[PDB]
């Protein structure tokens, strides 16, 4: 069958089309030593040396994303390139440059008897089961606002943000170290990635949040560390993610996740922008915070239009539906003459993944 | 004159024709006459929004719930206020925030 590889700057998800969530999700990272990848990388962080492909969202070291796509095919699903379609993504204006780059590693290196290069946004978008909003897609080291019309993303219309999962758990370390623990290696980012995920929550009213959370005796909470350490946090679980509205809390001069969807709509047509307006899609694991539907709600109606009909949307799956929607599409019978092809690739070049 | 009309036979009726053997036909067809890319993309569009219609996908919900019941629980206790309780101590914190302001501009100089 085929295949279906999400490339993201924190994780690889990749699986067979048709199937309903990924078979393997693992760090998008390579390790050499003073060459192993993935879960068996993160074992041996002591004496390997650590590198990241794909930096916000765009890859940027091709002999690891070799490695990384390698390790996929052999490893992770134990099949052979040659024999399965494959279906991969990009990042929102990824360069053609990158997209023919990518046509030809798989063509050249891997020999796969097809393939294709989807839109990250548009496959969440469609497995939210749509062809027309605005998708804000939040992962772990970017953030776009995607513009969508009829399944066709509007390249002038999309907003980008380098800020997301990283930045929120280097953040989350820095607030919790003011505190009194000490969190400042990567030992110790992927513990508090991991408190984050637990803990981590989106305040509707951010001033109010602070003056008023400190009531709850439920506002501080315990965290079982390895060490059998415990420690408490407090007000630093709506402290993290409030960086996505308001970026300064890290020196970032950029305007919020809700002023850049704003933003991105009003670089549409007046006449499309009700349809965007409904059709707010969320994905990627950064927008898996509770209360973050409401807190969007609040803020989008805050500088829309007085009458402007406005729709959060937020599936419970939007940590996969880039995979799911990549799977949905491969499936599709129409989708089927859309492969790029062996023949096809060698009297074109790689120019024919334009 | 109207024969002009008539040298355009509406009585053949070829829309009629065309659109009875459209209707006709599966969202994908067979036997491969090659779609120019704008059928191709109309199709595509097409049976996505079917293949989505009825899929459900709730196997996917409360796979994040210790997350979620810790946020609930904090935002029970919060209600309890009211827009005095809280419109006074967001005026408390703000002038709280002055003094701190206050305060580290002493601090470090
Ligand atoms: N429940 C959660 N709450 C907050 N953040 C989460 C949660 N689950 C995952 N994340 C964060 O989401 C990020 C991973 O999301 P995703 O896999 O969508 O990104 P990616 O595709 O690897 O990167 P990108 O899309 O930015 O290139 C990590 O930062 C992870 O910590
Ligand atoms: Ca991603």
């Amino acid at each position: 069958t085929a295949l279906v590889c999400d490339n993201g700057s924190g994780l690889v998800k990749a699986g067979f089309a048709g199937d309903d969530a990924p078979r393997a999700v693992f760090p998008s990272i390579v390790g050499r030593p003073r060459s192993y990848v993935g879960d068996e990388a993160q074992s041996k962080r002591g004496i390997l040396t650590l590198k990241y492909p794909i930096e916000h969202g765009i890859i940027t070291n091709w002999d690891d994303m070799e490695k990384i796509w390698h390790h996929t095919f052999y490893n992770e699903l134990r099949v052979a390139p040659e024999e399965h379609p494959t279906l991969l993504t990009e990042a929102p204006l990824n360069p053609k440059a990158n997209r023919e780059k990518m046509t030809q590693i798989m063509f050249e290196t891997f020999n796969v008897p097809a393939m294709y290069v989807a839109i990250q946004a548009v496959l969440s978008l469609y497995a939210s089961g749509r062809t027309t909003g605005i998708v804000l897609d939040s992962g772990d080291g970017v953030t776009h606002n995607v513009p969508i019309y009829e399944g066709y993303a509007l390249p002038h219309a999309i907003m980008r943000l380098d800020l997301a999962g990283r930045d929120l758990t280097d953040y989350l370390m820095k607030i919790l170290t003011e505190r009194g623990y000490s969190f400042v290696t990567t030992a110790e980012r992927e513990i508090v990635r991991d408190i984050k995920e637990k803990l981590c929550y989106v305040a509707l009213d951010f001033e109010n949040e602070m003056a008023t959370a400190a009531s709850s005796s439920s506002l501080e909470k315990s965290y079982e560390l390895p060490d059998g350490q415990v420690i408490t946090i407090g007000n630093e679980r709506f402290r993290c993610p409030e960086t996505l509205f308001q970026p300064s809390f890290i020196g970032m001069e950029s305007a919020g996740i809700h002023e850049t969807t704003y933003n991105s709509i009003m670089k549409c047509d007046i006449d499309i922008r009700k349809d965007l307006y409904a059709n707010n899609v969320m994905s990627g694991g950064t927008t898996m915070y509770p209360g973050i539907a409401d807190r969007m709600q609040k803020e989008i109606t805050a500088l829309a239009p007085s009458t402007m009909k406005i729709k959060i949307i937020a599936p419970p799956e939007r940590k996969y539906s880039v995979w799911i929607g990549g799977s949905i599409l491969a499936s599709l019978s129409t989708f089927q003459q859309m492969w790029i092809t062996k023949q096809e690739y060698d009297e074109a070049g790689p120019s024919i993944v334009h | 004159m109207q024969q002009e009309l008539g040298l355009l036979r509406p009585e053949e009726r070829l829309i009629a024709g065309q659109a009875k053997a459209a209707a006709l036909q599966t969202v994908h067809q067979l036997g491969a006459v090659a779609l120019t890319p704008e059928q191709a993309k109309a199709a595509l569009l097409d049976e996505i929004l079917r293949a989505t219609q009825n899929l459900d996908l709730r196997k996917y919900e409360n796979l994040n719930t210790e997350q979620q019941k810790a946020y609930e629980q904090v935002q029970r206790d919060l209600s309890q206020l009211s827009p005095e309780t809280k419109a006074l101590l967001i005026e408390n914190q703000r002038k709280e925030k002055t003094l701190l302001e206050k305060a580290r501009k002493l601090f470090q100089r």
